[PDB]
């Protein structure tokens, strides 16, 4: 017997993703995490979207 | 009326009745809504932001 995920994971656009989808026709998932790392000066994210 | 000398003729007009008919002139103006507008107004997906 193996343990398997019981449900589909959920991917949600953040409101910044709404703004950039409308304006630039593009999305950067985890926009705020890129933002916070970039201003903090840190080069590595813990994981991807 | 002005009462006048007995020899001068005159008239007996006390009132006259005059009828005015209303003149009709309707106005109109269109406004247009797209099928996409009606879809997003009416069929509110629960969906996302």
């Amino acid at each position: 017997t193996v343990s398997a995920p019981a449900t589909y994971g959920n991917f949600v656009l953040s409101p910044e993703n709404a703004v950039t989808a409308i304006s630039y026709h593009s999305i950067l998932a985890d926009f705020n995490s890129y933002k916070a790392h970039l201003t903090s000066g840190q080069p590595h994210l813990p994981n991807d979207s | 009326r002005v009462a006048s000398g007995a020899g001068l003729p005159t008239s007996r007009q006390t009132t006259i009745m005059v009828t005015k008919y209303s003149e009709k002139s309707p106005i109109t103006i269109p406004f247009e809504l797209s099928a996409a507008c009606l879809t997003y107004l009416r069929e509110t997906f629960e969906g996302t932001i």
